[PDB]
């Protein structure tokens, strides 16, 4: 709970391990391109089923999303800005770590949308379409 | 206000078990009582004097407690004047004494054992209560099972 | 007390720590071994990443 | 008297004002001055002495360097103060030149090798 | 008002109990009423050692 403290406020992981839920691939390379996977669901941040604490599966798709989302408007600007500097180390008998989830996960999708509507709009393409 | 409760403070000291004379008896004895001693500096640093007088003999985090709870209670100072002379009308591990495993904190200590020895008192604390009630369950029969007979048990008395 | 065996059970944990830098980093000579000492900060027993969280302050001037 | 009132009588000797008037400050004082009351170090006073002489050498009056030692024994002669160390440290800890180096020279022994 | 004196008698409780104070609640509700309406509290910390005791010779 010292990985999401990163993972889940912004879109890196400093975790060298491999047992930690999400884990990294990138698909900024030269033998991937943009339509080579068509979605980054598919190959950049995939989600272990079975290396999962056992009670954060209830938010597991969420989780995977919320740092996946704020990392693509990293990659290509540098807006994070992030509101949830709260972190936790798993205190069990208290769900204060399903709210900060759902805190970051809104927020995700915030700077996702701005980005996305602002930078390289989605109006502009589909009206072209 | 104060003459409802004084009314409760008598019926704790009475006891429980007619009944409803010794109230006013322990009423008599207690007015009694309550004349006599009228017959014949701020509040918090009353508190910050005795604060320094714990610091003295360990107990740090409960001198730090009881500094900070009065700031927010000055932000009823003759409470605290009658907590000041009542402090001496008393009574008569977890997972944290010496943890150097487990933290985000450096493990860098030197050794002196007047850490640990007083983690060996806070196991034998229990130990002596533990220890005294074997002393004091045969002692404690051995002076009632053995008398004079006819005045053994008040029951024969009776 | 218990002839001395309190006394080897907070240090020979140090000593774990620092006898695996001792080969670990036996081998690397220059920034080459600040390229190391780094692999102890994210280590996930919480005892060696807050002793070398601490080596590598001192190590990093 | 009692140590706890005693701080209050610092308290008022220092500052011009009385205890009603500032109160964090007493405060502060109790949060410093607690756990406190034992010399933890050892308490030679000829080491305190040869600072003081240290200290006077840096100020550059071998004279006053020279009638300490007069005043050194006259503490000898009479006796009957108990902790010499005590009392030439804290003059020595408020010292003041009336016209860089200093924790690398000689410090008392820290009883990490001895149980305190 | 008595929401306020509510609150601060909670806090009371437990500074009295850190200090080591022969009071319950019953001594510590008489007492900070009696505290609230004011007279002299130093004398009224001897009139309560005394209570007890004259209570207690009774037993």
């Amino acid at each position: 709970f010292e990985v999401l403290e990163k993972w889940i406020y912004r879109g890196i992981i400093h975790d060298p391990y491999s047992e930690f839920m999400v884990e990294e691939h990138e698909l900024r390379k030269e033998r991937i391109q943009e339509d080579y996977n068509d979605k980054y669901w598919d190959q950049r941040y995939t989600i272990v089923q079975q290396q999962i604490p056992s009670f954060l599966q209830k938010m597991a798709d969420k989780i995977l999303s919320t740092g996946k989302y704020l990392n693509v408007v990293r990659e290509c600007g540098h807006d994070v800005t992030c509101p949830v500097a709260k972190e936790i180390i798993y205190t069990l008998k208290e769900r204060a770590y399903v709210e900060q989830i759902e805190k970051a996960f809104n927020y995700a999708s915030k700077v996702l949308l701005d980005f996305l509507m602002e930078e390289k709009e989605l109006v502009a393409h589909l009206r072209s379409i | 206000s104060i003459t409802q409760l004084f009314d409760d403070l008598c019926e704790a000291l009475l006891p429980a078990a007619n009944r409803k004379r010794a109230k006013r008896s322990l009423k008599k004895v207690a007015y009694n009582a309550l004349f006599t001693n009228l017959f014949q500096l701020p509040a918090r640093n009353k508190i910050l004097m005795l604060s320094f007088d714990l610091r003295v003999g360990g107990l740090g985090p409960k001198a730090d407690r009881l500094e900070e709870l009065v700031e927010e209670l000055e932000a009823v100072g003759s409470v605290l004047d009658l907590l000041v002379q009542l402090a001496g009308s008393g009574p008569p591990r977890d997972y944290f004494l010496n943890n150097k495993h487990v933290g985000r904190n450096v493990p860098y200590s030197g050794y002196d054992c007047d850490d640990l020895s007083v983690f060996e008192m806070d196991v034998q604390s229990l130990i002596s209560r533990e220890e005294c009630l074997c002393h004091s369950m045969i002692q404690e029969t051995l002076q009632v099972m053995e008398a004079a007979p006819g005045t053994g048990l008040p029951t024969v008395g009776l | 007390l218990r002839r001395l065996l309190v006394w080897t059970y907070d240090p020979k944990i140090r000593l774990k720590t620092l006898a695996a830098l001792v080969d670990h980093c036996q081998g690397r000579k220059g920034g080459e071994l600040a390229s190391a000492v780094h692999a102890y900060t994210k280590t996930g027993d919480p005892y060696m990443r807050s002793l070398v969280q601490h080596i590598l302050s001192l190590v990093s001037h | 008297k009692s140590p706890n009132v005693l701080l209050q009588n610092l308290c008022c000797r220092i500052l011009g004002r009385s205890e009603a008037d500032v109160a964090q400050q007493f405060q502060y004082a109790v949060r410093v001055i607690g756990s406190n009351f034992a010399p933890t170090v050892e308490r030679d006073e000829f080491l305190v002495a040869e600072k003081i002489k240290k200290e006077l050498i840096r100020q550059r009056r071998e004279a006053d360097a020279a009638l300490f030692s007069e005043l050194h024994r006259k503490l000898h002669s009479q006796g009957v103060l108990k902790n010499k160390w005590s009392i030439l440290y804290l003059l020595l800890s408020l010292s003041e030149d009336p016209r860089s180096y200093a924790t690398l020279f000689a410090q008392a022994l820290p009883r990490d090798a001895h149980s305190t | 008002n008595l929401n306020a004196v509510r609150e601060t008698m909670d806090v009371l409780l437990e500074i009295s109990r850190i200090l080591n104070t022969g009071l319950d609640m019953e001594t510590l509700s008489i007492c900070v009423r009696l505290c609230e309406q004011g007279i002299n509290p130093e004398a009224l910390s001897s009139v309560i050692k005394e209570l007890r005791k004259a209570t207690e010779a009774l037993k």
